[PDB]
């Protein structure tokens, strides 16, 4: 029993229309929409007992639900408010008490999108001093000058994503802490064996997925549209 | 407000056991669920307690439920670094779909990894293209070492991050420092932090 | 003796609702529980039966939790069925157990939706009786998912009900076996047809409920006697009236004979 | 919706001057929301005692309304009942015979 949510990250503007979709191929009659906020548990917004049905939860105000089919249940934010910045969770279930939860959806509602930027990714090759001293090679990734802090950093070795020996910062640091709502910077480390890095056929790549503007979002500024894009940097092995 | 967890947050060392509490005023109390939520990730179900006096187990995780006392405990025997997550207590008021789920705020657990053989050093890593741009990496330091932020605004230092090389059962703490300034050098990078005397500094 | 817990729940709209219950042991009221009262009220001194003070609180708390739980379960079920079923909705429940000699019992739990008997608890689950609509197959599926309530209802019908009534019959043996003398009086009303007249024999204040009321010509019993329905009195006694369509002239030389357990051997005879 | 059946009768044998009790037994009605009034020569009696509402095996509801009264050859007694099943309130008078 798996539940999918689209998008996984969304950056919207105040007054704009936001739609958070949820799909379930488990043929469950009932589906539920929740929001998670720091200092609180999951609070029920809306729920549906079947297609056509839409019932108010504990905190429905500001949200509209839609159940067009058994498979899909959407949460609509007709006029987005900054108070709707939360992690939204979807769930589904049959006649039983078990509610099978989705992976979550992070939503950010900004007052304006004028200071939205994608990141500049750079991979730093391990030092020859480390290889000789520890017999290990640490690669360092660096994503810079991005707003907001809605990014997903991943390490890819020869077209296949790796997790062992990977460590990314829990929170990105502010590039200009003194400046109000400034750009962010996030770094990650990948450690491999000296003999693995020394192989010139191994292709190392740090991928940063940025979540920004959509095609429907209007852009009046002269610079290039800061759209939801993938920014990556590569590094080849050497002996 | 109806479901309350204690402690709010706690810090334990690797191998130590951690006991988490849950007290609820929910009426009726059909079942209790313990969820594990990684920072940013989703809700992973650990166990479900249904009886008046229940006791369940799943690997290192073990839980007890006393419906008369409206209290539940979660024991994590020999905690590992990957146990660092938020633990959520959930109470269901019905044995069917008619039920409402009453969630707790959550208990934040932080597990300090066990560094077997430390070797602190500050290495200079250079960019793939162009090599003029570089970063300073302070790695292989013990759990007692704290990385302090830079006093200089134009100098950026990240907080300690521990990676796990699962295949070789190796764990290492690491912090990265960088700046565009010419005055910036790895020997003077982590000067604001209390660093060990045996820290290796190459040429 | 038949013990029954009669519940009447009315749901006018999505917000307004009230549930009132009345409990009987034969033709005598034993309990009452209005929507206004937070606790079940006794109407007889022996209403607690042979249950201890601690045993009653544990039983009452189960009903207190049930009443709140039931109200929401119907409200959610209406949401689950919408727009198929909508308020006003009137749900009735008739749960109890009929007692037989030699420690023998038969327990029931019948549910009626809008005055029609549709659901019943049978064995280990909820079930739809014949004649009931098919839309109730989803609420029953949901009501059968809740194993916790199923184990509670099973225990309540199979064990708790016969054990309570056994003690209740022991405690209320004096009030159930009580005898009240009936007071009879004669009257006449001219019938719709020109010629005949209806002669009424008003019998009131008798207990227990079984009685024998008949019109006699002196010694020969009249076959044209129409005994009405049992009407209850405020002081837990019964009222009954038997009519006889007699032609104008046959009135004289006719009496009403009443035979009841309270009278003993001497029957009440009133000549016209 | 089923039309309610009203039955008005005296608890004790009626005797002019002696105080008796008048009973009003309303039956065969669904929904259970009703308005029972026991009247004396037209005006509603103030201390009308009501019994708890119940229902028979045919799921139809029933309730008994009673009050203390002193019958007279001039005084008239009635039971006015208003239910959803009837467009006009059903008023049945008390016939001593
Ligand atoms: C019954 C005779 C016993 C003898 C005792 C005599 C004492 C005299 C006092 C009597 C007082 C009069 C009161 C009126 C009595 C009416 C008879 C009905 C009794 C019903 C049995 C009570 C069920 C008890 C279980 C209950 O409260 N369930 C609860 C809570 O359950 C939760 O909490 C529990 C712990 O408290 C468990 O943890 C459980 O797993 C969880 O889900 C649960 O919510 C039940 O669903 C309650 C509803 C049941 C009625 C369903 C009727 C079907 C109607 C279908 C119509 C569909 C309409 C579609 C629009
Ligand atoms: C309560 O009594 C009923 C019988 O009226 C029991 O139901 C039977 O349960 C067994 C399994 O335990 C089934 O094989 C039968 O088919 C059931 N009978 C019917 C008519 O469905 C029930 O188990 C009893 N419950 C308790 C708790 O004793
Ligand atoms: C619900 O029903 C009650 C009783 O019939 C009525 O007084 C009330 O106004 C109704 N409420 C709504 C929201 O219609
Ligand atoms: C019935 O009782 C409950 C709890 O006492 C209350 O919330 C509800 O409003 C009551 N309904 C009526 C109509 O009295």
């Amino acid at each position: 029993a798996a539940v999918t949510q689209s998008p996984r990250n969304k950056v919207a503007v105040t007054g704009g229309k936001v739609t958070l979709s949820c799909n379930q191929t488990n043929n469950h009659n009932n589906m539920y929409w929740y929001r998670q906020d720091t200092g609180h548990g999951l609070r029920l917004i809306h729920y549906s007992y079947g297609a056509g049905s839409t019932e108010k939860g504990d905190i429905p105000d500001g949200y509209k639900a839609s159940r067009p089919s058994q498979e899909n249940f959407s949460l609509i934010l007709e006029l987005a408010t900054p108070s709707q910045t939360s992690v939204y969770f979807c769930a589904s279930g049959d006649e039983g008490y078990t509610q099978y939860f989705g992976p979550g959806t992070r939503l950010l509602v900004l007052e304006d999108l004028k200071n939205v930027f994608p990141p500049e990714v750079a991979v730093f090759e391990p030092s020859e001093a480390e290889i000789s001293h520890t017999q290990k090679a640490t690669l360092v990734c660096l994503a810079t000058g991005f707003y907001p802090d809605h990014v997903e950093l991943s390490w890819w070795v020869n077209g296949k994503e790796v997790h062992s020996g990977v460590c990314t910062d829990p929170q990105p640091l502010k590039e200009q802490p003194a400046l109000n709502d400034s750009r962010y910077a996030l770094s990650s480390r990948l450690r491999v064996s000296a003999t693995f890095w020394q192989n010139p056929r191994n292709h190392f790549r740090c991928q940063v997925q940025f979540y920004g503007l959509s095609e429907n979002d209007e852009w009046t500024q002269d610079r290039a549209k800061p759209v939801t894009q993938i920014v990556s940097a590569e590094a080849w092995g050497r002996a | 407000t109806q479901v309350e967890q204690s402690p709010q947050s706690l810090v334990v060392r690797q191998g130590e056991n951690s006991v988490l509490q849950c007290n609820y005023s929910v009426t009726p109390d059909n079942h209790l669920r313990w969820f594990k939520q990684d920072t940013g990730k989703g809700l992973v179900s650990l166990t479900v307690l249904v009886d008046q006096k229940d006791k369940t187990s799943n690997g290192r995780y073990s839980a007890t439920l006393d419906k008369d006392a409206k209290h539940s405990t979660l024991h994590i025997t020999a905690t590992l670094l990957d146990d660092t997550a938020t633990y959520i207590c959930v109470v269901g008021d019905r044995g069917s779909a008619l039920g409402r789920l009453h969630f707790g705020a959550g208990t934040q657990l932080i597990v300090i990894p066990d560094i077997q053989n430390p070797d602190p050093a500050v290495y200079q890593l250079r960019d793939s293209k162009s090599s003029d741009k570089s970063v300073c990496l302070f790695t292989d330091f013990d759990s007692q070492t704290n990385v302090s932020q830079s006093k200089d605004s134009d100098v950026y230092i990240t907080d300690k991050c521990v990676l796990d090389m699962r295949s070789m059962d190796f764990k290492s703490n690491s912090a990265v420092a960088w700046s565009n300034k010419s005055d910036f050098a790895c020997a003077n990078a982590f000067n604001n932090s209390i660093i060990p005397e045996d820290t290796f500094f190459p040429s | 003796y038949t013990f029954r817990c009669l519940q009447m729940s009315s749901f006018a709209n999505r917000s307004w609702s009230r549930t009132d219950s009345v409990v009987w042991l034969g033709d005598l009221q034993t309990h009452r529980w209005s929507n206004d009262s937070a606790t079940i009220s006794f109407t007889k001194p022996w209403s607690q039966g042979k249950l201890s003070n601690q045993q009653w609180e544990k039983l009452q708390h189960m009903f207190q939790v049930y009443r709140v739980s039931f109200t929401r379960d119907i409200q959610e079920l209406v949401k689950m069925m919408s727009p198929k079923e909508d308020y006003p909705i009137e749900i009735q429940l008739s749960a109890g157990c009929e007692m037989y000699p030699g420690n023998a019992s038969e327990s029931f739990l019948h549910v009626a939706f809008q005055g029609k008997y549709v659901v019943r608890f049978w064995g280990t689950s909820w079930q739809t009786v014949p004649g009931a609509p098919s839309w109730l197959d989803l609420p029953i599926k949901v009501l059968n998912a809740d194993q916790g309530t199923s184990a509670t209802v099973q225990m309540l019908l199979n064990d708790t009900c016969p054990l309570f009534v056994r003690g209740l019959l022991e405690a209320g043996k004096s009030d159930l076996e009580k005898q009240e003398k009936p007071v009879a009086w004669l009257s006449s009303v001219p019938s719709s047809a020109h010629g005949h007249r209806q002669l009424v024999c008003h019998v009131s204040g008798f207990y227990p409920k079984p009685v024998w009321v008949m019109w006699m010509r002196g010694d020969q019993e009249q076959q044209g006697t129409h005994r009405g329905d049992f009407l209850p009195n405020a002081d837990e006694t019964w009222y009954l009236q038997a009519t006889l369509d007699v032609e104008a002239g046959e009135e004289a030389g006719l009496a009403c004979r009443v035979k009841h357990s309270s009278l003993g051997g001497q029957d009440i005879i009133l000549y016209w | 919706q089923k039309t309610p059946q009203i039955q008005v009768y005296s608890r004790h044998p009626p005797e002019n001057g002696k105080p008796n009790i008048l009973n009003c037994y309303v039956t065969q009605f669904h929904p259970p929301h009703i308005e029972i009034q026991m009247l004396k020569n037209g005006k509603k009696i103030p201390k009308v005692e009501m019994s708890d509402m119940s229902f028979s095996k045919d799921w139809s509801f029933y309730i008994l309304a009673h009050t203390e009264f002193t019958p007279t050859e001039t005084d008239t007694y009635a039971c006015r009942v208003k239910h959803a099943s009837m467009a006009e309130p059903k008023t049945v008078y008390w016939d001593r015979d």
